[PDB]
């Protein structure tokens, strides 16, 4: 029809391209934060120029990220204006729209500023109940919350999916009045691959939580217990499965909060994992039919063999009782016992075959 | 010994389950409804045979003594008659009730724990009451008479 | 702006899902099968009054340019023309398309966010094109075009 | 019309109004008890006048509450007398009716009386097994059982529900012979909102149990371990999920009984929570239909692409075998391997498509 | 008839009466054992005459119990001989029949004989890993296995059930070819009352296991930790639910074996308990219809109100735009926003009503 | 026909016979390794001739095992060549085919070579956090991975199954196209015997893991805690059920890894065990019909008794009210109360009977 | 004590659920339609007698006051008018309501609390209005009048 | 090598699973019943072609030697005779085995792993046995001959 159906596509491409730079500039800051946190503990102190450089980089990336977010929201407003048939952009503002933008800005505006600021930290040790005191730095409160920036991955994955950006799929969805949201794609992925998503989620959370616990716990720790990376991995793994704590209990409320979060997540996820595992152990239609065929084939032979022995024992009893001059009672008793055994076996086999046939009916 | 009046009332109450609309007699429909409510699919000929197997009166209906005899016989674990009458039907074909000697020889030579050739040969020699080679269930009662 | 060959290929592939046997035109049966496979139950009158709404040629069949317009209009989120027609149908009775003013006064006074009686009188003014006492859906289109 | 439907509604309104004052006068006493318990542990001793005032208030509220309970039961007897068609009120007394009234009075008649009474308390410490001895006060045995007054909330919620009080609802229920009790409303809430009530119940139990554990444990505790509010919250949370105890085991049977109760409740409630979680991760009818449509659409293209390669490989094999002067054996092997690969891919795709169609059938 | 059908009843009554004396004479011995074990720890030593008397009583009861068991098995053989056509009792002996009788005799033949015999016992303490050594007495190995005598309760319950002994029931079972096994009545009870049996089983196991743990643990214990009845009850309860051990870990393999048994039983029983619980919270087939009726009744009003709001907003927009000469743009934007809000509310209500109707279909 | 269908059978028999010698020569090496590991700790040192002999035997068995594996793969290649119609063996090589052969060779090529090689081992003790240092030997690293050779049992079981090797079964599978792989046999075993396989798997894993934990832990252990076989069995059992660790936490990462593996396996297997348990506590069709029959029979009598009780009270009230000269008010109230009680009982029993009939319909 | 306008409005809204198409009177079809969706299976005769039991006008229809009376009688817990009439139907068979004297003599001697022999004889002596032995349900109302 | 008694007995027992008529011959009814019991739906034409494909005798029935050949040919994994025969049917339209040259040129130019224009042109040139532009399935057997 011209103009339209091309303007919407142009806006779609612009919005999709604006969502990659945000991911790049967020992951850059997270990686630089991790490297600086690791290095400043033992390699250099907090007064060197390396810290200043590595934090100026973070500030620059944060500024660019905020600019990109604002431009993305402007493009989204334009797309709404086109879609709903509006002439003034002020019709878009609906309170919650402002609230979500402010929340995104606040979440993405946190990072360790350059400088040298310290505070006082006290904790109560585990299993001995002895107070501790140290002078930490403010850059540990401002660094952990960067992991909240990981929501952009979901946005990118939603905008790059084939279901969201296929003309035929959109036409069918419009015909059936289907709203394409981020929950629809999540449910679709869960239906398609319910194991891969769980594996990826668990493997990422494991490492992130282990590093966070170690970083929190390295301050009040002089025995290499909870500051060990492998020890943190073991602690997270055994708390996920809800087994216990061992001798490794955190001395910090940060570690305890992390442990509570992993415990909740594991209690939520184990049931789904075992359900999808149980769903992988059944037979399809064709193999079920083959199995039933072979079972009936074997049961017929078993029932025939069982039925023969009854007549065999009856004949033996009659012969040894009436066709012999003298009577030997031991043989008669043995044959009667075997006769009863044959009757019971025949009845059991017949009942099992009837039950299987009724089930297959 | 014998029976006291205490279990007579209980047996009468049990008999009342089949015996609907009073009249103290069990008909084919009354038995059929009870067997239908238990999940089985009873044929008319099977019901007639079942009622006539116990009805020594021959009137086609069951009274209290006939029901008592039927229950007493059926409450046992193993009935040596029906148990070995079922085995023959297992090998029976077309429901004729007659088995030729060749099938018996093959069955008792190959299937089961097997017997020696002379033993099965003597068994078939005794089995045919006339020698036509078509044995039936009349010879069955020969080993159960005593 | 405009449309380049890349989206033209996508739209042609999408159109191929409705138009079977390479006819190049969409018939009522072809649309009906697609709608049935989606779980809906479309009537023949629905399949006709849907296609004629987009068919500007009048031939009774849909080609590619008509399909483009239909998809462009349907892909939007809210269509103000259809929403308030549906709202009117909610209060409509026995499929006639006629609403008497007496019903409208009660609806717009006793339901929703209320309305002052002077406002309802002003609204019923010029609501009836002739003033007999019934309101149609033609007065609808009067307040859209502005 | 006949004195009916006018007297019954008046009695209903009287009974409904009498149930709010009881809730007010119970919550007042509970709040005052909590404040007095918190303040008497250091702000002032037990021999001051603030304690006397704050306990006289409790006694007054308790007396008024008992009066309101008696009047409510009198109105209930009147309603029964009208409902069942009786002329003497002595027909209502049916043993269990007296027993329930006596139990309610006994439950609502417990509170800390004014005075100064003390007793002796001994306990065995955890992880060290060392005896302890202290001089506690009686007002801790008499204060905890006030939380039994929380059934008035359920009574009010039942009396205020629209299902209980609606002419059309009651007419339908009478037509279908349905009784209107509290279990019906509870199961209706289960059907409507099975997550909100679970969340509210969990949070309220969490806070109440944490406070109770701290109040019990503050007596035999000199190291700020189990008499810490945050520590109590952590203990309750990790015992609910059945992970362990850490280094935080109570030295008192009160705390151990509370922990047993939370463990039982968590074992009961986790299964329901994870059962209702799974109901939020499935597609509706329209979503299922469009998903199946798109899956079949993609599978057709996949099977077409798979089928082309078989003919391609066959032609290449024939051309390189019987249409070239000199035979190269390094190419035919590769082409045959790719031929087998194409055959296997085609079979797999066809089987998957047939399985999906059979499932959708 | 013919002396029959009454002889079987007489044998049934004889066998039923012979099964009560065994229960009486087993419970007597168990109770006397418990009393003697409790009293010999502190009241009197092992050389007094009270121990001799209290063990001679046990020996007498054991002898009588063995005699009763033998007579019961003789009556069982008689009943088999009557039921299955037989004349010589030697046909009943079938190897496993002898094995079960020998097992019963061996189980019921264990008890603490009179005398004074001691042995040496060593253990490794928990949490400190320090060896211990004591001079115990033999009568602790011979007393615990007495709880194996509790199988007679199942026999009595099976022989006293109405299903087992009823002319109508036996006639129906014979007609349908049903074997009246001891598992049949267990399944029947599980179908009828799935909660009462679990409650009784749990409480009895709780008390018995707590007493057994205390009796085993009282030897190597000098700090009143695991030889406390309440502590044992707490340990059993928290191990049943699979929470942990706290600071209460047994120093004895007897306690550890008991704890393993309770852990296995709890892991097996909790799932059944929650499955039973989940069945008490759903509506019947007579109130679901009422529920759906009222939901539809409310939804109709909701959609009516939404449509009215849509029409009102449309009229207000038109009046404030095409009628008033001086155009005010502050009102038009608000009215358009409310128009969109009403449209969305109408669509949501319509979708919810359609979904409920479809699911009720 | 034309050496066809006989050549395939000959190759099948050769391949089946070649798979027993590998199992024999693997189990021999595993047993000899276990014996040598047990004996070299206390009986003789690492420099005696017994160690040299017991390691030369291992090397010989390993060489023979590798030869047998190579010959088996050659026969497999021959069978493929016959089966797919190929004429040159170079068509079988398909990358992953080479990779799996290399993996099997590498797995089966690991064993402790003769000699005397030692290394240094350090660990951090549990619950005390004290470093440890010892001079271990290299053979412990090389001995544990022999348990990877246990995959040959699955191969033997698959090759010896009747389903895999039966002309009628293969004909049916050819008609209804299916793949006769190991997953099919595993699913078949899970369908027919869902409990035996779990029992065998658990009982084998228990002992293997306990021995592995003991062998790892015996180096840094001087208090007989985690080096005890029974203690290791208890630790594995309580970690499988996810109860806790007690005072028994390994000082080695090998033990921690084993414990993690058992915890994962138990979390996976407990759900299946408790799901298959419930399948045994249910009634078949015939016993269900008998149960319903008897329930209806009893309910009819209960209804009759309730109705008679209802009718009696009305006559009693009428007699004591209108047919008596002097009115006694102490009897009419009791009779009216019993009248109401009978009415309620009648309603309850009628509702229960109707519900049972409706559910059985 | 008298009804106020709010309860009248609520009861009118409830009555609107039964009365469709704004007739103002409840018909048998209207009642049957609302009873069908509740899960019950109502017969035509049952509906006719149900509406006749309350309708004192005799026109075979229900207006607002009749609906009020029916609702007021139905919201109660126990109605001994019907509770003891149901018990008689429990024992009555063939749908005649003509239980003979022997049935009552057996029922109130071997069932329930086993009333004494002299009591039941007096009860039957009072029960028969004439003495024919067929005790009808007119004996029910005479123990209700006072 | 197949003359050994064990494999002959195995194959005779397998053959007995199809022939319920006793005589060593397989008819349409038995094959249809066996395939029906497996969950498939065989129409008359396809099964008739299936039995005719192995039937070299022309009698319309399968004996033991024919059963051996059928089982030997079907037990193998990949059958190059049918795998590409079905691949050709995938692109068929009306099942006549008649494919125009233009369709082949299109499929072997856009679909699959692509092909150079001269190569597909040469293949189509060789494909037409006469030049009518439509290819049958004898070109398949011409490729598979050597
Ligand atoms: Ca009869
Ligand atoms: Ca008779
Ligand atoms: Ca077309
Ligand atoms: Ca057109
Ligand atoms: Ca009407
Ligand atoms: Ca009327
Ligand atoms: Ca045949
Ligand atoms: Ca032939
Ligand atoms: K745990
Ligand atoms: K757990
Ligand atoms: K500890
Ligand atoms: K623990």
């Amino acid at each position: 029809i011209g103009y339209k159906l091309g303007h919407r596509r142009a806006l779609f491409e612009k919005r999709k391209r604006l969502s990659d730079y945000a991911l790049i500039f967020g992951m850059f800051g997270i990686v630089v934060m991790v490297i600086e946190t690791e290095l400043s503990w033992g390699a250099y102190d907090k007064a060197s120029l390396y810290s200043l450089a590595l934090k100026c980089l973070i500030s620059l990336s944060t500024i660019i990220l905020l600019g990109l977010i604002i431009v993305y929201h402007a493009r989204e407003i334009q797309l709404f204006m086109v879609d709903n048939g509006a002439d003034d952009w002020r019709i878009a503002m609906t309170y919650e729209r402002i609230f979500f933008i402010c929340l995104e800005i606040l979440v993405c505006a946190i990072h360790p500023i350059p400088g040298n600021y310290t505070f006082t930290w006290t904790a109560r040790l585990a299993f001995s109940y002895a107070p501790s005191t140290t002078t930490a730095d403010v850059d540990i409160i401002l660094s952990i919350p960067m992991f909240l920036r990981l929501y952009l991955i979901a946005r990118v994955m939603l905008l790059h999916s084939k279901l969201f950006t296929d003309a035929s799929s959109r036409s069918i969805g419009a015909l059936n009045k289907i709203n394409f949201n981020t929950r629809f794609v999540m449910k679709t992925l869960m239906t398609i691959c319910p194991g891969t998503v769980l594996l990826v989620f668990s493997i990422s959370l494991w490492i992130i939580a282990a590093w966070t616990v170690r970083a929190c716990e390295r301050y009040h720790d002089q025995q290499d217990v909870t500051s060990n990376f492998l020890g943190a991995m073991w602690l997270i793994s055994i708390t996920f499965l809800s087994i216990g704590y061992g001798d490794m209990v955190p001395n910090t409320y940060c570690g305890k909060g992390v442990c509570l979060l992993t415990g909740i997540m594991g209690a939520g996820c184990t049931a789904l994992v075992v359900a999808v595992v149980a769903r992988k152990l059944e037979l399809t239609k064709a193999e079920k039919h083959v199995h039933n065929f072979m079972m009936d084939t074997q049961l017929t032979k078993r029932v025939k063999n069982a039925a023969a022995n009854v007549l065999r024992e009856t004949w033996l009893i009659y012969k040894n009782t009436k066709l012999v001059k003298k009577i030997d009672h031991a043989k008669v008793r043995k044959h009667q016992r075997k006769f009863l055994q044959a009757i019971h076996q025949l009845r059991s086999v017949k009942m099992e075959q009837r039950k299987l046939n009724d089930q297959a009916n | 010994d014998q029976l006291t009046e205490e279990q007579i009332a209980e047996f009468k109450e049990a008999f009342s389950l089949f015996d609907k609309d009073g009249d103290g007699t069990i008909t084919t429909k009354e038995l059929g409804t009870v067997m239908r409510s238990l999940g089985q699919n009873p044929t008319e000929a099977e019901l007639q045979d079942m009622i006539n197997e116990v009805d020594a009166d021959g009137n086609g209906t069951i009274d209290f003594p006939e029901f008592l005899t039927m229950m007493a016989r059926k409450m046992k674990d193993t009935d040596s008659e029906e148990e070995i009458r079922e085995a023959f039907r297992v090998f029976d074909k077309d429901g004729n009730g007659y088995i030729s000697a060749a099938e018996l020889r093959h069955v008792m030579t190959n299937l089961g724990e097997k017997l020696t050739d002379e033993e099965v040969d003597e068994m078939i020699r005794e089995a045919d009451i006339d020698g036509d080679g078509q044995v039936n269930y009349e010879e069955f009662v020969q080993m159960m008479t005593a």
